[PDB]
């Protein structure tokens, strides 16, 4: 994703875009690209199975 | 109209006839490039690269008189 592209090219950009953009990129993509790396671990007895659906994650409003 | 006694002052006067206006740009055409309809913070990028008719845009006659 990209905001107004002409930021830093027409005005002095805010001295926050490093941390802000890093956190937004993390929330947008790192969660997806790390949840997919979660395996399909299970038991050797062929009796149980655990699955983590990836394209269903969401966050909650802080209490 | 003939009323005068002494000769005129050293710098010759200039006659400026027209309309008195504030920050007016008469010459307007269709510029090829536009820079966002809402964000005016980036419109200054059109002053580094003028549309070839607003390169040296003249204005009202009051501006010319003041500059003179």
């Amino acid at each position: 994703m990209l905001r107004d592209g002409n930021e830093g090219m027409s005005t002095i950009p805010g001295f926050n875009q490093i941390q802000f953009e890093g956190f937004w990129r993390f929330i947008d993509q790192g969660l997806t690209e790390e949840l997919s790396k979660f395996p399909k671990m299970e038991d050797t007895d062929q009796e149980i199975e655990f699955q983590l659906f990836v394209e269903t994650y969401q966050l909650a409003e802080p209490l | 109209d003939d009323g005068m006694d002494f000769p005129y002052l050293d710098p010759p006067l200039i006659c400026c006839f027209g309309a008195v206006q504030k920050e007016f740009v008469p010459s307007v055409r269709v510029s090829e490039h536009q820079m966002d309809p809402d964000i005016y913070s980036g419109w200054k990028m059109m002053q580094w690269n003028p549309p070839e008719f607003g390169r040296a845009p003249g204005g009202p006659v009051s501006n010319v008189a003041i500059s003179h």
